[PDB]
């Protein structure tokens, strides 16, 4: 198939990793993860509009809407913990071990 | 008195009316003393590409009608 | 083709622009300054109303999202529905301002 | 190398989201993010995807990415190796695939891809007085009713959501 | 698998309708009225065998009713008729509103001579 | 007003849409015998080139049934210069 | 669970969206709605298991239309083989191949 | 089963609830003139 | 919280389990599935502690990249297919990637991690919602695409959740920790046998939602989250604690009590198929969690735990909650065996 | 050739900038009472080159900013923004003609506050940063109502295209079907590029405060630019002119005419009205814009269905 | 219910205004006469190619050219 398919499963193969693999915050997470919906944005465009598939070139806007509610969501769960700790770290979201 | 504003409203108005003028004057000398054709739709523009092969010197805008034709 | 020439130019324009503003007073020498906001280090208060403000303009973005292709949607042949719809979606969008509104959401930052 | 824009246009995209998923800091992994996705919005545009693209900075960019660093702006208060480790990684094996891509015009790592110029795939024909993508979308209000349903239903509860969780009570 | 057949060269060789968009956008409505017969045959082989090749003796008569439309046109109409193409041609979206009198004017000649 | 002229627009948007549809059959003819010349030129110089490989047929169909495919856009223009390429497939695009 | 309240209540929820050959609107086709028809058309009211083995050449042939590998292979073999021969010498590249056509309509 | 590495693993609170762990101070200087202190709450 | 936006909140909940429950299209399987988890999250943040808010936080994190991850299958099976109808998939990278989003929804080991903290984190009502009603729609998903799905890939997870749930149940004191380590091991089970008879997973998933709703049901009619005061029990209502006992003896399996029932049919029907060595295993690891049953039963009731003294002041008041269903699940929990042949009606 | 073009645009923008700037000085004096710059040059014509000149020697402030790279990327971004919502504008004739012209300016204007986010968090001072996110905030609150605005005063257009808007006024001016959503969409312009009696910036820490004499004027200026803009803009959608397509002078002077009589209603406007409180502004749009904007935005979706006047989609 | 109408229009006009323009907007098409002239003139645009049908021998109502009296007619939108 195509080149730029490989291009954008590899974008989507390194924001997964960079989900997969915290670092020290959570909006590096929430970056990732909003970097992962927008290449299967492009992935999904690309393959509808080369398709010449009319009735689905409505499905990018229900998923861009899907996710950035996602995102607002978790902005929001983002700014309780920051008010709790007083940072957004994700080494603070420890007490359930026990 | 007030009307001592006007030499920099007319300024401005000169510099206003440059970029229009310009770009109609642009549009239509590099266009054959016609207007840009407008390509919105991929109709337009087969219709375009047809006439440009047409025309036989491979330039859109060099239009012939009635003397090529037997 | 012309378009993202045109990005260029103005792109190149601005930076250019922005180079002859910053480095020309560098070539100046005029002096070597020491110089040892109204709050000293006080850290930043984390304020709920102004992410509040932020999160409700980021919903109504997605529902105008939603309603953008209301000019190419007015010209099918099912009007009866698309009127339907298209009411129904600014409804909602209505609906949801009277919610923020009822309790209080739209507080001290009308 | 002009009929290879999409392709470049394509490598910007991974350059910019292995740059950007390093996570070297919130406010720059969003200034990645906001590169990559306007180079994908030019991606789409070449495509032939006007709408979509400029949904794309509508939406995404000028409506999300905002919140997301205005969030960003009230934590994360202001002034590694393991970021330029992984950066430095991730160009090598972006380069690599690209070199093994070009050399040999074709590759195989999970699926198989072919390294022609991505200009062979289109369509020969014309659409006719009209854009097949903006008909599709303008088909929601008059087809897709149970969608449009069930999207305003979920935008409504997350409205109500985010008002419940962020009380406090 | 198979083998995929094409006409030779010789089989696609007829000579063309050799006018631009303009010319062919100011005499559409009359084009469309008096050679609509060829025109619906051949549409009709295109839709029904959903083959070039089994449509291309249609698409050579849609050429040659073609051609002796322009030159019925060329006989007696010439002048208005070039006239109203040269107006429809300085648009930018050739737009059929900005040229009434010049429509006008080529449709009563056409309509006393033809 | 805009009642009375977008009634206007209208009927003025049905007559171009009714003289677009006068002329396109002369297209279409035009259009098919373009896309069958470009078959058989593409075809005449793979039968020049692909001659010495073993085991290599000339026009030999990827699909398993007889049924006419609308040529790809690189069966047509992938055997020419690269500027008819940008003009083919970039060419509306970019245009403005 | 496949509750089918669809198909019990009779109304049409998400159907004309399943499939590529569906009722689009302002009849525009898409490019591979032939073969989709054929694949359908098959597979229709004899179950997975029958389908999967039955006419698997319309399958193919669908698959082929969608991603276009074997066309795209074909399409390297034959430029690969005009690069060597190019570069080797012995083929000289046509006029209408150059751009000196001055194409037909 | 306590281990060593489960020797800092306290129990949940009983009513699993945990304790929640100001406000903002301007100084407005004199740059008639006045300088003001301001207790802000947002 | 209003009670009117609970109720709202909750119909959203069970209406994106409907959704996709009833729809044939993907697009709609993955909205259901975002209108199910954001209508969810409010019932978990109720009571407003850090610890809610780190169960919602990480609950959120795992379903987020699940989501994503179904997506991307389904974008791969559009790619490969063209299609969107919700049946077999076209591609093994697609099935692979669906399968294992719906393992990280189920919460199957080894994405297991998040169930424990999160059943623990939020209250009793809340995680009886959770690993009740949750679990309705990733089962609906794999019962519709078992054509496609690898058979080592949920064999693995399913033997691995199995021996995972049980060790991990070993060492547990609180209630709503051996709840999901139960659950886990439970969903073991019902993946494993999906791919010989899915009517048998059927009637696993809703004897184990009867079993599980029964035992959340008296923990919060007792108010306990803890062992010892589910040891307080036998001095305050004695009733309970038989009910208690013969609820935990069923859960375990033991015969003739209706828990007997799905592991019974499950090995009768993984035989057949003559796969002799994993239903052998599989019973072998559940005898673990029959192992922490019994012990919770010796510590409420088949034994009398010192009391306190306020105990009395407990005494001189009766119980006003809606212990809504709690005789019926009680009763159907443990006597249906007799009924075995109702299975039928499911397939 | 089409460098030139795109030079004849950009040039005179920045040369219009500059005479605006001498503009609004002389025309708050006339209205106040007193003159403005008239000693400088002849009637003050020679002011905004000494005023550039002494701003482009001056000592920069030289600040200990906590990121350089977005330090320097805000006034690029802001020149860059100002610069590039001009190319589909008809003047008659569009440089760039768009088939979705107004939904790429839309997307422009949104974009624009980057610049913004970017200079607040630049500067080290934190009330800096505070009063960046307060102008954010308004600035993106103030989106929702263009967007919505500009959604409803299309449906009579029938498309995106901003050369299809002179087409639509062929007959009427597009102010009188619309003159409700045409005093919205002025307040919320009014309201976009920070001004008064909404530019609570300047009273009482900027965004800039830390930026230097330079990047501070190229920031100006791109304001400035947006001024002109969006009253360009404005001219286009509810004040069409009458075009000629063999004289296209018409039209040019036409317009010009009519954005130079609004940007003067934009000085006209600034020195009137005292400033709003922040959470005052936030009533006026949360509680009184919006509810009036979706009950006309709604009245304009099912007005042209009841009047069988669906403009033409192409 | 009548002096309701009379102080909330001397109190909050522009919500009075907000819901009298819905509720014109929303009760005003179902009302109007001209809905149906919308539906048949978005019906009639000719978009896409009038494909002709293959001549049986039993079509008396479809015409066998344009100008052929039988056949839809647009005389209704050209005098409205
Ligand atoms: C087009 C928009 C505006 C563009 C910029 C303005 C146009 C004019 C640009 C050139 C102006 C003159 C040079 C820059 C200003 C120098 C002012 C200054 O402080 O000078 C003293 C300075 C330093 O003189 P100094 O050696 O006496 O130093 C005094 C300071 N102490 C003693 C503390 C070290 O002069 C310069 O830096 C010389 C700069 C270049 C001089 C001109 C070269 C040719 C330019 C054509
Ligand atoms: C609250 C929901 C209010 C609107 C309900 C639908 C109104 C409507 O126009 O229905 C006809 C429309 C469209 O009917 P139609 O007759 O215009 O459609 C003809 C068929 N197509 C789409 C191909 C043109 O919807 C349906 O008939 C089915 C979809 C909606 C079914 C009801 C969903 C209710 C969900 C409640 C939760
Ligand atoms: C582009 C063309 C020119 C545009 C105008 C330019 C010149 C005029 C400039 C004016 C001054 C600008 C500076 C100040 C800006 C800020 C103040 C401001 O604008 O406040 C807005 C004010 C704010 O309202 P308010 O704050 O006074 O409201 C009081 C609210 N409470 C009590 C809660 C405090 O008004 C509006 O928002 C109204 C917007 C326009 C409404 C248009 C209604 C049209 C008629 C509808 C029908 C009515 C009849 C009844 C129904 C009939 C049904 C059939
Ligand atoms: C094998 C599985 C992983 C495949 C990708 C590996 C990328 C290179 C990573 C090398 C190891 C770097 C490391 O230690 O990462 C840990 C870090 C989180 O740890 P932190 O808190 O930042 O610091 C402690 C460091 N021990 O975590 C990170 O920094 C995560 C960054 C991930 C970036 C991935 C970039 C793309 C890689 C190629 C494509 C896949
Ligand atoms: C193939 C199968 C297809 C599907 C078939 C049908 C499946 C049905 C699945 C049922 C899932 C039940 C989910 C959990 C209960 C939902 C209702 C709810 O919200 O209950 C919690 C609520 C919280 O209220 P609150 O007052 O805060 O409680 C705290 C204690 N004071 O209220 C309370 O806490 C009140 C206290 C009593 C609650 C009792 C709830 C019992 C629910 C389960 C009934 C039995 C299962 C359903 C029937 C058999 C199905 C197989
Ligand atoms: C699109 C249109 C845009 C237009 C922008 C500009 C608008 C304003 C245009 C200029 C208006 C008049 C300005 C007059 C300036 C003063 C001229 C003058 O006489 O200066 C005299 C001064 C001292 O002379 P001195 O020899 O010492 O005198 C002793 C003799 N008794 O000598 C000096 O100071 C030295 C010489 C100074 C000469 C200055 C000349 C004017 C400079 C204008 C710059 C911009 C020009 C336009 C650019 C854009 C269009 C190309
Ligand atoms: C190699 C040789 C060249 C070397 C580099 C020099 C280039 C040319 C620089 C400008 C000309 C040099 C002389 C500058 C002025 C000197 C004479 C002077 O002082 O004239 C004073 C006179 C007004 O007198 P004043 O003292 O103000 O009295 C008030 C009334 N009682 O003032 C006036 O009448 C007006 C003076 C106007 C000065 C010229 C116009 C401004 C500069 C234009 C060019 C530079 C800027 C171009 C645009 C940049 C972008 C804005
Ligand atoms: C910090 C980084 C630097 C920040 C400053 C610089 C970047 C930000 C400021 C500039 C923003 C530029 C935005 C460009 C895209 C806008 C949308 C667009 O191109 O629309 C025009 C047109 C679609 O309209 P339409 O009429 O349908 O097309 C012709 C149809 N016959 O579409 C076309 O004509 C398509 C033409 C071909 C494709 C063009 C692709 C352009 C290059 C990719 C994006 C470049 C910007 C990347 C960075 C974004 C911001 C970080
Ligand atoms: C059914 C029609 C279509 C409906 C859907 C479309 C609606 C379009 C408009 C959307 C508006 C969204 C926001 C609505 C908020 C209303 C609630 C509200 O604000 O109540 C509070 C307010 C009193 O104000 P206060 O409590 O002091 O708040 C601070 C501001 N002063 O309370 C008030 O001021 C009283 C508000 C309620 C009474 C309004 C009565 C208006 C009647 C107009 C004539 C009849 C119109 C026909 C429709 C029937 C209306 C009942
Ligand atoms: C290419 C560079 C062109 C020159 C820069 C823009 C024009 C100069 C603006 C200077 C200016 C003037 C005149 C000015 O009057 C003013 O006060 C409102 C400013 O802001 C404090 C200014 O920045």
């Amino acid at each position: 198939m195509s080149l730029v398919y490989m291009n954008i499963m590899m974008a989507f193969t390194v924001s997964l990793t960079g989900l997969l693999m915290y670092r020290s915050h959570l909006m590096s997470s929430l970056l990732c993860l909003e970097g992962m919906m927008l290449s299967l944005f492009i992935l999904a465009t690309l393959m509808i509009l080369n398709s010449h598939f009319t009735l689905a070139s409505m499905m990018p806007i229900i998923l861009l809407v899907f996710a950035a509610c996602e995102a607002a969501l978790g902005l929001s769960l983002l700014v309780m913990v920051s008010n709790t700790y007083g940072t957004d770290y994700v080494q603070n979201l420890n007490l359930l071990q026990c | 008195m007030w009307f001592e504003v006007l030499p920099g409203i007319a300024v401005m108005g000169v510099c206003l009316f440059i970029p229009g003028m310009a770009t109609a004057r642009i549009h239509r000398f590099s266009n054959g003393g016609r207007e840009k054709r407008v390509a919105h739709y991929s109709y337009q523009w087969y219709l375009m590409e047809r006439d440009r092969r047409v025309s036989g010197v491979n330039r859109y805008y060099v239009s012939k009608g009635l003397e090529n034709i037997d | 083709m012309n378009l993202m020439i045109t990005l260029l130019t103005n792109f190149t324009l601005a930076t250019l622009l922005v180079t002859i503003a910053f480095w020309l007073p560098q070539l100046n020498v005029y002096s070597e300054k020491t110089s040892p906001d109204p709050m000293g280090s006080a850290r930043l208060p984390f304020s709920m109303k102004f992410f509040l403000v932020a999160i409700t303009f980021l919903l109504f973005d997605l529902e105008i999202a939603l309603l953008l292709p209301l000019p190419w949607a007015s010209q099918t042949t099912n009007l009866n529905t698309m009127l339907t719809m298209a009411l129904l979606l600014i409804f909602l969008l209505a609906v949801s301002l009277a919610y923020e509104w009822t309790q209080k959401g739209l507080e001290w930052t009308e | 190398m002009m009929t290879y824009i999409v392709f470049i246009l394509s490598i910007i995209f991974v350059m910019g989201f292995v740059g950007f998923s390093s996570k070297p800091s919130p406010i720059y992994g969003g200034l990645g993010l906001i590169v990559s996705g306007g180079v994908g919005c030019g991606i789409v545009l070449n495509f032939g995807g006007s709408f979509l693209g400029l949904m794309v900075f509508l939406i995404y960019l000028g409506g999300m990415m905002v919140v997301f660093g205005y969030t960003t702006a009230m934590a994360t208060e202001q002034y590694n190796k393991v970021v330029l480790g992984t950066f430095i990684t991730g160009l090598l094996m972006e380069f690599l695939m690209v070199y093994y891509v070009l050399k040999d015009k074709e590759v195989e790592i999970v699926f198989k891809f072919n390294g022609m110029g991505d200009w062979v795939i289109y369509d020969t024909g014309d659409s006719g007085f009209f854009s097949e993508e903006a008909m599709g979308i303008a088909a929601l209000y008059s087809y897709g009713t149970w969608l449009v349903i069930v999207t305003g239903w979920s935008l409504l509860i997350g409205v109500v959501v985010i008002m419940e969780i962020t009380r406090g009570n | 698998p198979g083998i995929v057949e094409l006409p030779s060269l010789e089989d696609l060789k007829v000579q063309e309708v050799k006018v631009s968009s303009s010319v062919l956008k100011a005499a559409a409505h009359h084009y469309g009225a008096q050679c609509d017969k060829p025109n619906k045959e051949f549409m009709l082989c295109r839709w029904e065998e959903k083959d070039p090749r089994r449509c291309l003796e249609e698409g050579k008569l849609v050429n040659q009713c073609a051609l002796e439309f322009f030159r019925q046109i060329k006989r007696h109409c010439a002048e208005p008729f070039t006239e109203y193409w040269t107006c429809i041609d300085y648009s930018g979206l050739q737009l059929f509103r900005r040229c009434r009198k010049e429509q006008a004017q080529f449709d009563k000649c056409v309509l006393d001579k033809l | 007003s805009m009642m009375r002229w977008n009634r206007e627009r209208r009927r003025l948007q049905i007559e171009d849409f009714e003289a677009r549809i006068a002329l396109m059959p002369l297209l279409q003819a035009e259009k098919d015998r373009r896309v069958l010349q470009m078959l058989r030129e593409n075809l005449e110089e793979e039968a020049t080139i692909m001659k010495d490989v073993p085991g290599w047929k000339v026009g030999e169909s990827v699909f398993h049934t007889t049924r006419w495919v609308t040529p790809m856009m690189g069966e047509l223009y992938g055997l020419r210069t690269g500027e008819e390429i940008l003009s083919s497939t970039y060419g509306f695009i970019w245009y403005t | 669970p496949f509750f089918d309240v669809q198909k019990k209540l009779g109304v049409d929820l998400d159907h004309w969206m399943t499939i590529q050959s569906a009722e689009q609107p302002h009849r525009i086709p898409a490019r591979c709605h032939a073969f989709e028809k054929e694949w359908i058309e098959c597979a229709h009211g004899i179950g997975s298991i029958r389908a999967e083995k039955e006419c698997k050449i319309e399958f193919e042939d669908f698959r082929e239309c969608l991603l276009r590998q074997k066309t795209m292979k074909r399409l390297n073999a034959i430029k690969r083989q005009r690069d060597k021969l190019i570069k080797e010498g012995k083929y000289t590249p046509p006029p209408h191949h150059s751009g000196q056509e001055d194409l037909r309509p | 089963y306590p281990t060593k590495e489960t020797a800092h693993w306290k129990p949940p609170p009983w009513n699993d609830v945990d304790p929640p762990k100001s406000n903002l101070t301007l100084n407005f200087g004199p740059q008639g003139v006045l300088r003001l202190v301001m207790e802000l709450s947002g | 919280m209003n009670p009117i936006i609970l109720i709202i909140i909750l119909m959203t909940v069970m209406l994106g389990t409907i959704i996709v429950m009833i729809s044939t299209h993907w697009l709609l399987i993955w909205i259901g599935f975002e209108m199910n988890m954001l209508a969810i999250i409010p019932i978990m943040m109720k009571k407003h502690n850090p610890r809610a808010t780190e169960a919602s936080t990480k609950y959120f994190l795992t379903q987020s990249t699940a989501s994503m991850l179904l997506m991307m299958a389904i974008i791969i099976n559009l790619m490969f297919s063209g299609q969107w109808t919700v049946m077999k998939l076209f591609n093994p990278m697609a099935s692979m990637l669906m399968t294992m989003a719906l393992a990280m929804k189920l919460g199957m080991a080894p994405f297991h991690f998040w169930v424990p903290e999160v059943t623990q984190g939020i209250p009793l009502s809340s995680g009886l919602i959770l690993l009740t009603w949750q679990k309705l729609a990733p089962m609906s998903v794999l019962y519709q695409i078992l054509p496609s799905i690898n058979l080592d890939l949920i064999l693995t997870l399913s033997i691995l959740s199995i021996t995972i749930g049980g060790w991990g149940g070993l060492n547990q004191t609180q209630l709503r920790k051996i709840m999901a380590y139960s659950s886990i091991a439970h969903m073991g089970w019902m993946t494993a046998v999906l791919l010989y008879n899915p009517t048998m997973t059927l009637l696993n998933l809703i004897i184990y939602i009867i079993m599980t709703s029964t035992m959340f049901t008296l923990f919060m009619a007792n108010s306990t989250t803890t062992t010892l005061s589910l040891s307080h029990t036998w001095n305050k209502a004695p009733i309970m604690t038989i009910l208690v006992l013969i609820t935990l003896l069923s859960m375990g399996g033991l015969p003739p009590l209706s828990g007997f029932m799905p592991k019974w049919m499950i090995i009768q029907e993984m035989t057949k198929n003559d796969s002799i060595i994993l239903p052998t295993l599989m019973a072998i690891t559940a005898l673990l969690n029959l192992y922490f049953y019994m012990r919770l039963t010796y510590s409420t009731a088949l034994t009398m735990f010192p009391s306190t003294n306020n105990m009395k002041m407990k005494w001189q008041f009766p119980t006003t909650k809606r212990m809504t269903l709690l005789p019926t699940m009680t009763v159907l929990s443990t006597m249906l065996l007799p009924l075995t042949p109702i299975l039928s009606i499911l397939e | 050739m089409f460098m030139i073009n795109v030079l004849t645009l950009i040039i005179p923008i920045l040369l219009a900038v500059a005479f605006l700037t001498l503009v609004e000085r002389k025309v708050l004096g006339y209205m106040q009472f007193r003159k403005g710059p008239n000693v400088v040059g002849p009637y003050g014509l020679l002011q905004p080159i000494a005023d550039a000149i002494k701003l482009f020697i001056k000592e920069p402030l030289r600040p200990a900013t906590s990121s350089i790279s977005m330090f320097i990327l805000a006034p690029i971004l802001a020149l860059t923004l100002a610069l590039t919502m001009w190319i589909p504008l008809p003047m008659p004739y569009p440089l760039i003609n768009m088939n979705l012209g107004v939904l790429f300016m839309l997307a422009m204007s949104s974009l624009a506050v980057y610049s913004i986010l970017w200079s607040g968090w630049a500067s080290n001072s934190k009330y800096a940063l505070i009063g960046a996110l307060r102008a954010v905030a308004q600035t993106i609150s103030y989106e929702v109502t263009l967007a919505i605005i500009l959604l409803s005063v299309l449906l009579m257009n029938g498309s995106f295209t901003l050369s299809t808007l002179i087409i639509t006024q062929e007959q009427v001016w597009l102010i009188f079907p619309a003159w409700p959503l045409a005093m919205m969409w002025f307040i919320s312009t009014l309201a976009e590029t920070n001004r008064a009696p909404f530019d609570l910036t300047e009273g009482e820490s900027g965004f800039n405060v830390e930026y230097a004499a330079g990047p501070f004027a190229l920031f100006f200026m791109a304001e400035y630019a947006n001024i002109i803009m969006m009253n360009i803009f404005t001219t286009t959608l509810f004040l069409g002119a009458f075009h000629n397509p063999y004289m296209p002078e018409l039209y040019t002077i036409n317009f010009t005419i009519k954005s130079l009589l609004l940007s003067i209603t934009f000085l006209w406007i600034r020195a009137s009205y005292p400033r709003f409180r922040y959470d005052q502004l936030m009533h006026l749009l949360w509680k009184n814009f919006l509810p009036l904007t979706l009950a006309l935005c709604m009245w304009h979706v099912s007005l042209p269905i009841l009047l069988s006047s669906i403009p033409p989609q192409t | 219910v009548a002096a309701f109408l009379k102080n909330v229009w001397a109190k909050e006009p522009v919500l009075v205004a907000s819901f009298a323009i819905a509720g014109l907007a929303v009760i005003l098409p179902t009302l109007s006469p001209y809905t149906k002239y919308s539906l048949m003139i978005n019906r009639a645009t000719p978009y896409n190619y009038p494909v002709p049908l293959r001549d049986d021998g039993n079509m008396p109502d479809v015409p066998s050219h344009p100008q052929d009296p039988q056949g839809p007619s647009l005389e209704w939108l050209k005098r409205l």
